């Protein structure tokens, strides 16, 4: 079936230059178009370029002001761009779309890439710091800021997953180049702090766990 | 380029009831073939964006009868004939008649339910974040309902915007609210300056904020 | 339309 496989993640530095790639498979990849689609975290979808893998023949959106390039390799069916001087607005994710051929748009947009993230920042691989949030009513309400690690993911589990109910893990943001994300729970007051509630988080890219128990503070 | 405006930035919708949106472009979207190229995609949470209706009416395979696509010119429309829980997420209206390709902002389909006041809990920074030299202020404001809210920082009754990370959740699997964690980050230096921390949270549950705050010096 | 010549 028609596919389009694109890597899930790329990091790159400011100033410095990142390379994606789509892999198109089950279809003549010459024979249809190749758009680049671009998404911030809240926002909507915007064109950045598209390419005819059967000439290498490039459309750019204005608005990258000729820093975004794009390539195909029939060789391996696989659509390449590549953002020069990347800033902090280049975070996104980036979308492979299949377009229509020479002779009939009607296919634009049927197929889509599971999108990549681009994140730039200045940081290498950094693991995070776990701060237990204690309280300074029948519900009381725990939690646990995750700060200063990179690159994502960050997973939270409460009391290794046995504590699923009333909990709230917030997407993360990235802010000075490290990521920050936080996790509530509620639980009814009379099982904490009698019975323990402990935040489990792991990061791969740093091969870390970390276990927090919230204690009361004082 | 063509400016496709999306009406309804948010549609609050019911399961088993009917829903519409629509699209207006500032040109004519009539191509010189007869055709005209007007898509609507749906971008679930976390997937990537999925064609439902190209050409202004003609549904994709698969894509349930109950939507329909329709509009002429400038005009566009899609609708919903009753909506069931695969349709929430954010639509998106394109345009491949004229060059450069244009996407709409996108209209969001989300479940009413009853108004429902945020539940605001605060926490001082940690004591291990504060012997790292960071301090970190967390106001979590938990389950209400409509989504849109509000927080203000205030320090010894100033308010604060330098230095505030504000992540937000999708809409709750079962009980259809918001939660939203804000974030204060100062230094320690700057920490232990002041005395008083404060969130405010606006909402349209009440006409006086919520306020949840402490002391440094307790 | 995008992408025809």
């Amino acid at each position: 079936q028609v596919q389009l496989q694109q890597p899930g993640a790329e990091f790159v530095k400011p100033g410095a230059s990142v390379r994606m790639s789509c892999k198109a498979s089950g279809y003549t990849f010459t024979s249809y178009w190749i758009a680049w689609v671009k998404q911030r975290p809240g926002q909507g979808l915007e064109w950045i370029g598209d390419i005819y893998p059967g000439s290498g023949y490039t459309n750019y959106n204005g608005k990258l002001k000729n820093r975004a390039t794009l390539t195909v390799d029939t060789s391996s069916n696989t659509a390449y761009m590549q953002l020069s001087s990347l800033t902090s607005e280049d975070s996104a994710v980036y979308y492979c779309t299949r377009g229509g051929t020479t002779f009939v748009a009607e296919p634009w947009l049927a197929y889509w890439g599971q999108g990549t993230l681009v994140a730039v920042s200045a940081a290498s691989t950094t693991p995070p710091s776990v701060y237990p949030l204690a309280p300074g009513n029948s519900m009381v309400t725990l939690g646990c800021l995750v700060k200063g690690y990179f690159p994502e993911p960050v997973t939270v589990t409460w009391n290794s997953g046995s504590l699923s109910s009333g909990v709230h893990t917030f997407p993360a943001v990235l802010q000075s180049d490290l990521y920050t994300l936080s996790s509530s729970v509620t639980v009814p007051s009379s099982t904490w702090p009698s019975e323990t509630v402990t935040c489990n988080v792991a990061h791969p890219a740093s091969s870390t766990k970390v276990d927090k128990k919230i204690v009361p503070r004082d | 380029d063509v400016v496709m405006t999306q009406t309804a930035l948010t549609l609050s919708v019911t399961i088993g009831q009917p829903a519409s949106i629509s699209c207006k472009s500032s040109q004519s979207l009539l191509d010189s073939d007869g055709k005209t190229y007007l898509n609507w995609l749906l971008q679930r949470p976390g997937q990537s964006p999925k064609r439902l209706i190209y050409l202004v009416s003609k549904l994709d395979s698969g894509v349930p009868d109950r939507f329909t696509g329709s509009g002429s010119g400038t005009d566009f429309t899609l609708k919903i004939s009753r909506v069931e829980a695969e349709d929430l997420g954010v639509y998106y209206c394109w345009q491949g008649t004229h060059f450069p390709q244009t996407f709409g902002g996108g209209t969001r389909l989300e479940i009413k339910r009853t108004d429902a006041a945020p539940t605001v809990s605060i926490f001082p920074p940690s004591s291990e974040q504060l012997t790292s030299g960071g301090a970190s202020v967390v106001c979590f404001l938990n389950n209400f309902y409509p989504k849109d809210i509000n927080v203000k920082w205030k320090i010894d009754g100033s308010e604060r915007q330098n230095g505030v990370l504000n992540s937000w959740t999708d809409q709750d699997s079962k009980d259809s609210t918001y939660s939203m964690s804000s974030t204060l980050t100062l230094t320690k230096d700057e920490y232990e300056r002041h005395n008083s921390y404060t969130c405010e949270a606006t909402h349209k549950t009440s006409t006086s904020p919520i306020v949840k705050s402490f002391n440094r010096n307790e | 339309a995008v992408g025809l010549g």
